[PDB]
RNA sequence: UAGUCCGGAUUGGAGUCUGCAACUCGACUCCAUGAAGUCGGAAUCGCUAGUAAUCGUGGAUCAGAAUGCCACGGUGAAUAC
RNA sequence: CCGCCG
RNA sequence: CGACUUACCAACCCGAUGCAAACUGCGAAUACCGGAGAAUGUUAUCACGGGAGACACACGGCGGGUGCUAACGUCCGUC
RNA sequence: UCCUCCUAAAGAGUAACGGAGGAGCACGAAGGUUGGCUAAUCCUGGUCGGACAUCAGGAGGUUAGUGCAAUGGCAUAAGCCAGCUUGACUGCGAGCGUGACGGCGCGAGCAGGUGCGAAAGCAGGUCAUAGUGAUCCGGUGGUUCUGAAUGGAAGGGCCAUC
RNA sequence: UGCCUGGCGGCCGUAGCGCGGUGGUCCCACCUGACCCCAUGCCGAACUCAGAAGUGAAACGCCGUAGCGCCGAUGGUAGUGUGGGGUCUCCCCAUGCGAGAGUAGGGAACUGCCAGGCAA
RNA sequence: CGGUGAUUGGCGCAGCCUGGUAGCGCACUUCGUUCGGGACGAAGGGGUCGGAGGUUCGAAUCCUCUAUCACCGACCA
């Protein structure tokens, strides 16, 4: 299995973080489209989702799905972040590695603003 | 002797002999041979009456035997004081309920059935009754 | 790869009449080809093992994995996690010029060669044969062995039935007495 | 004869201390256990011992949880 | 794929005795002269004297002579 | 195994096997140190017996001649390593160094091994440890030297 | 530190009590009704070896000697001493002329011979059931009349005698026994 | 028993140490260890002594 | 200087000859096969001169079927204190 | 030097 | 070089059947810890200080070990 | 003497010359962290290669593993592997747990200084539970804390330890 | 609002499997290429990256089906707290609590926050 | 009764301690020697550790239960 092999690899520092009660960034990588999100410290409501799959961001990208449509995602989360009052977070890899697109996200998250 | 084939642990607690049986209902005969009192029967008990039963049934019919000992016995030997270890294995008992139905017989009339299981029942420390197969 | 172009589309176009399917992605297509050396006496040399994974990197093209004893048996007498064997998990590119390479010009290089078996499958469309020299492949120099020992080659499809993975290996000609 | 057992061990005091709703102050063993049994859950945390101790002057209760039905010993706090 | 760890994967130019040049990439290094391919080879033709091998009325026959 | 190449990194020349058993049976002079493992350790206490030890040449667990950890013991045992040998007498001659490099630090590096010597011993010695020191050149240098500073 | 009852030990337990170390042999365990217990202990000397026969009471007895008697190689000798190595660590071991002692004839080399080390220090050196050696001082043994078993004396290569048939001469390379001191056969 | 207990002396001026054991048969060659040093304030390198 | 262009056993095939007949059970050829074997343990035998040794040839028995036996010449020693 | 008996 | 007939033993599974102090995919009664509330009880509760004695227990009921589901036996639990 | 299970009567505790087994350690990685990974055993196919080595696929599901006995625990793995590493750190420690007492155990947080990770975070040894002995006397190192007229020292003390 | 779909949960087998069908503009999955970022104790298989030709095959989601798992009464039985009793190694009566197994039966989960698609 | 240690080739004895091999002296087998047997010389064979149950990758070895052969006990009245 490719996917819940994931699942599993993610739920360490999943629930380590609801531990602390942390309003989390979830990323989310698919072959298009990475996602993000953020979420409240219930777990169960969200505050903050932007992604590419919205049509207000794919306007403005060639393709959606490689690593400058993965900071133009990091950004807009971080705008509509800091609209909330919305300061400190953790950053969730949710299972994928740190290294390419993921890590632009948390690049343009970091540089946008997003404090952590 | 009927005896259990590498048990887990050799000695075991005495341990009380209450409750109701479980062997109620002839399962596997048309015959049985149920409990009505409560004691037990050693491994000699049910050998030496499966003997006086197998032969009034002139070998052919078939028996089923519902129990097995798996309880061991200690023995203390003679002129030895109290203490000094729990005693060694002698015999097997099975602990015995009311209502144990304990041999089973299938293939000879209603008669013979009837006129074997008091030959065996001469043979148990335990007061038996005779049981049919009833249905349901 | 000169037998991939020929699979593009002149083998999947032969196996959609062959079985019908109702969509390309159902058609068999080869994952990996696997070469096992189960070298067994390097329990006497260390080096033996060394010349024996010198091998699969000529009838390969690419470093073979040593592979450690998953349990330990006395039988033998191996230790738990002591080196047995090498493998090769040739797949993708390298797969497809080995395949051209060992279909061609390695099995008519066998010695008293009569075919390959059509009943080597696994119940599931993966071939094995088994080879009983090194020196049917030229990349032997055929001077620098001491040892008789072959390997095993597994062709591990993406085939379900016996018949299934025979016949996309039957289009390669691949010549099953 | 002679015999060969006739050996034992201090016996550890384990299970329980506090049950359910029974404030705590932070710092209180609850459960004191050999593995994990009772699993650490809200504002309880977990020694080397596997003694989940209180960290909230608050109650107790214990529940069950994800998909395995593990007791769980949470903390209201009061 | 690594590098400095895997032999050198050259392309070479087969050569059997039917005129069958077929270029393949190897490792073996400078060229290569082969005998027989999986053109030419008595596999189809191999059988053929298989079938025929048996049979001893006809050889009695040959000592018959009429 | 590894070391058969991983010690080609550490400077030595001939890395190997019973191939240098052969030279041991012709009677090379071309090494001074034998370093083995526990991998080889089967080789020279079995076929090199006399002719590694007759010059001593060997290794086990009192030098640290033989570890599995070969790479960097000979990153280092290759520059500085002088080896204290026995005598059937008195004597533990050492090497000093060539006669133009900073002497001042040769005064530690017969120094800094006092501490090694007198580190540990065979927990039987007599009335004194060191009696009598001269350091010499070759042939013509004589420098009494003091035990004690 | 291990301390021994005279009622505990069996047969091998190294024992070492007034400055040497002695070997149990076997020891009878007796007591009887109105007396105490007492073993009469047939133990055996260490280091010069014939035998000791001690009575111990019930208590006490002697500390144990740091004994161990592993698998050593023969494969070295200079002026006296003779060389071992182990086969399983590659631990040096220095035996002595009063260590190989009434033995010095019979090792040749690489030879797996086993010693008793005491206390950190081999003192005693056992060489193997068979060893084959070399004749370098023999007679041509001749037959002449000799009706009834000739057996001439070889001079070995190892400074040892032994008595050997008319069949082996010089470079006969011919194996004997250790324990008794006989010609057995010739290796080919 | 064969585990013996060595002392790793502070390479700093002063002269604490930390105590441990090593089995000096298997491993022996010398603990290099990074500690904390209480009377430096630092975290300076300890070197194993008897 | 190798189990090798050594050695020829064993065996597959194809034949010839004799004889009523070649399966038990012949000799011979042809093609293929290519074994043990690297000078022989204790022990033991023959020979002092054209001898031992080695090389071939013939006969008798006999349809066929000898490495045996019986005869014949070629080369040709060493040693006897 | 050795060499038993039918 | 291979097998033919084959009165018999029988693992994994399936269906039925019992057993277990050191078996549990189930599970009481009571007992126990804690909280609220009413009545009741000479504070019956706790803490500290003066003084002790006692540390050989017996039988009976229940739950057991052990013994012979022997003993006015023995050894714990609780009344 | 210590640890595990049962007896032990569903809180803890509980005896017998009651029924069963173990310990007097190991490890500088088998500890810390980050990143990944998933067993046992049968089944078929496959060179030497067999009942069983390695390879491949399937069934299967933790029947496996856990430095070591037993019990409890373990997939977020505590099990397997790889990199970097020394938190197997010093001073404290609210709060409880458990012992007649000596004692023993758990511990968020605080200060100093580090490690790993992008970070959130974790780390004052190890899956937990055995692997151990009080004082006295004495040994080594440190610290002017005392130092028998005063100045030193000796010897004590404290601290680390044997 | 209504369907489809994707992340994050609530819950934890009435929710799990098996078997039969079903979906691609969206999304998702395989898939395409890898010189590079990174990657394999060999292998881009995985991880990672760059893209979008193909297919819905696998897998995934949904639907249907009880063939198993699972849920599950009422009644009875066992056990037992307290108080009496007996032909007392076992049981009975008054009273209070009252299973486990099995039976009828139910049952192919339900549901919150956001985002995308498509119809309104 | 228990208390303690052994049962390994046709026989008798080592190996165990400290796990990775089953040896030794006789005999028996063949050959040689001899008029022959005996002695003697040469070549050679035969066990798989009393049985059972584990521990361990692996047991003759370590463990537990046994078996019947030895030894030592079987007190105070």
């Amino acid at each position: 299995d490719k996917k819940s092999a994931r699942i599993r690899r993610a739920t360490r520092a999943r629930r380590k973080l609801q531990e602390l009660g942390a309003t989390r960034l979830v990323v989310h990588r698919t072959p298009r489209h990475i996602y993000a999100q953020v979420i409240a410290p219930n777990g169960s409501e969200v505050l903050v989702a932007a992604s590419t799959v919205e049509k207000a961001i794919a306007e403005q990208l060639k393709y959606t799905g490689n690593k400058d449509a993965a900071a133009a995602v990091g950004k807009a989360v971080a705008e509509r972040a800091l609209e909330k009052g919305i300061k400190d977070v953790s950053f969730d890899r949710s299972g994928f590695q740190y290294h390419g697109r993921v890590q632009a996200l948390a690049d343009a998250a970091r540089e946008a603003g997003l404090q952590f | 002797m009927l005896q259990p084939k590498r048990t887990k642990f050799r000695k075991m607690h005495k341990g009380r002999n209450r409750g109701l049986a479980q062997g109620t209902d002839v399962s596997f005969g048309s015959f049985g041979l149920k409990a009505v009192g409560r004691g037990r029967l050693t491994a000699r008990q049910i050998e030496a009456a499966r003997r006086a039963m197998t032969r009034a049934v002139k070998r052919q019919g078939k028996i089923w035997i519902r129990v097995f000992p798996d309880k061991p016995i200690t023995e203390k030997p003679l002129a030895v004081r109290m203490g000094k270890g729990k005693g060694n294995v002698e015999y097997w008992v099975a602990l015995i309920q009311p209502g144990k139905v304990l041999y089973e017989m299938d293939g000879v009339p209603e008669e013979l059935a009837r006129e074997a299981f008091k030959l065996a029942a001469a043979k148990l420390p335990i007061k038996t009754t005779f049981v049919t197969k009833t249905v349901m | 790869a000169k037998l991939h172009d020929y699979y593009k589309d002149e083998v999947v176009k032969k196996l959609m009449t062959e079985f019908n399917y109702n969509s390309v992605m159902q058609v068999p297509r080869v994952e990996k080809i696997t070469l096992n050396m189960g070298v067994g006496e390097a329990i006497a040399d260390k080096k033996l093992l060394d010349n024996a994974a010198a091998d699969l990197a000529a009838i390969s093209g690419q470093k073979p994995l040593i592979t450690k004893a998953r349990k330990s048996v006395a039988g033998f007498k191996i230790r738990q996690g002591y080196p047995i064997g090498c493998k090769v998990t040739l797949r993708g590119e390298r797969m497809w010029e080995f395949f051209e390479r060992l279909i061609t010009i390695a099995v008519p290089r066998i010695r008293d060669f009569r075919g390959l078996s059509a009943k080597s499958f696994d119940g599931r469309g993966n071939y094995s044969m088994g080879v009983r020299e090194q020196i049917i492949f030229p990349e032997i120099d055929y001077d620098k062995v001491d040892r008789v020992r072959g390997l095993d080659i597994t062709i591990t499809t993406t085939a379900k039935s016996d018949e299934e993975g025979r016949a996309l290996l039957a289009a390669f000609d691949f010549p099953f007495r | 004869g002679s015999t060969r057992n006739g050996r034992d061990s201090e016996a550890k005091r384990l299970g329980v201390k506090r049950f359910g709703g029974e404030s705590v102050l932070a710092g209180s063993i609850i459960v004191r256990q050999r593995g994990t049994k009772f699993h650490a859950g809200a504002n309880v945390g977990c020694g080397r011992d596997h003694t989940l101790f209180a960290k909230a002057d608050g109650k107790v209760k214990f529940e069950v949880k994800g998909p395995k039905n593990r007791k769980f010993i949470s903390i209201e706090a009061e | 794929m690594k590098k400095d760890i895997h032999p050198k994967y050259e392309e070479i130019t087969a050569s059997c005795s039917c005129g069958n040049v077929m270029k393949i990439r190897s490792t073996v290094g400078h060229d290569l002269n082969l005998d027989v391919c999986s053109k030419c080879h008595p596999f189809f033709t191999g059988k053929q004297r298989d079938v025929a091998t048996g049979g001893r009325v006809d050889r009695f026959n040959k000592r018959f002579n009429i | 195994g590894a070391n058969a190449e991983a010690a080609k990194a550490a400077g030595a020349e001939l890395v190997g096997m019973e191939d240098l058993a052969d030279q041991i049976k012709k009677g090379e002079m071309n090494f001074d140190v034998v370093i083995a493992s526990p991998d080889a350790m089967r080789v020279v206490g079995q076929l090199g017996q006399v002719l590694g030890p007759r010059g001593l040449m060997p290794n086990p667990k009192v030098g640290t001649v033989t570890p599995n950890v070969a790479e960097a013991v000979k990153n280092a045992k290759a520059g500085q390593v002088r080896y204290r040998n026995d005598k059937n007498g008195i004597i533990h001659t050492t090497i000093g160094k060539v006669d133009f490099d900073a002497d001042k630090l040769k005064e530690n590096l017969e120094a800094l091994l006092v501490a090694l010597k007198k580190a540990k011993p065979t927990q039987a010695k007599g009335v004194y440890i060191k009696k009598v020191s001269i350091s010499t050149t070759m042939g013509a240098g004589v420098a009494v030297d003091q035990a004690g500073l | 530190m291990a301390t021994y009852y005279s009622n505990d030990f069996r047969a091998g337990l190294k024992i070492m009590l007034d400055g040497e170390p002695y070997a149990v042999e076997a020891s009878e365990f007796v007591k009887p009704g109105k007396g105490q217990a007492f073993a009469r202990v047939k133990l055996r000397r260490l280091l010069t070896g014939t035998r000791v026969e001690k009575t111990f009471k019930s208590t006490d007895s002697a500390e144990g000697a740091d004994v161990v008697d592993m698998n050593l190689t023969y494969l070295y000798n200079d002026g006296e001493f003779w060389h071992f190595m182990n086969n399983e660590t590659f631990e040096q071991l220095s035996a002595d002329a009063k260590a190989i002692g009434d033995n010095a004839k019979w090792l040749l080399d690489q030879a797996e011979c086993i010693v008793t080390l005491w206390n950190g220090q081999p003192i005693s050196v056992t060489p193997p059931n068979f060893v084959e050696l070399e004749i370098v001082d023999t007679d041509p043994g001749l037959k002449g009349d000799t009706a009834g078993t000739g057996g001439k004396p070889a001079t070995l290569s190892t400074g040892a005698v032994v008595k050997v048939p008319l069949f082996v001469q010089i470079g006969e390379v011919i194996k004997v026994d250790t324990r008794s001191g006989e010609y057995v056969s010739r290796v080919k | 028993g064969i585990r013996e207990k060595i002392k790793l002396v502070s390479s700093a001026g002063t002269g604490h140490f930390y105590t441990t054991t090593k089995n000096k048969r298997t491993k022996p060659e010398k603990l290099e260890l990074k500690k904390f040093d209480p009377v430096v304030r630092q975290h300076v390198i300890y070197k194993e002594a008897k």
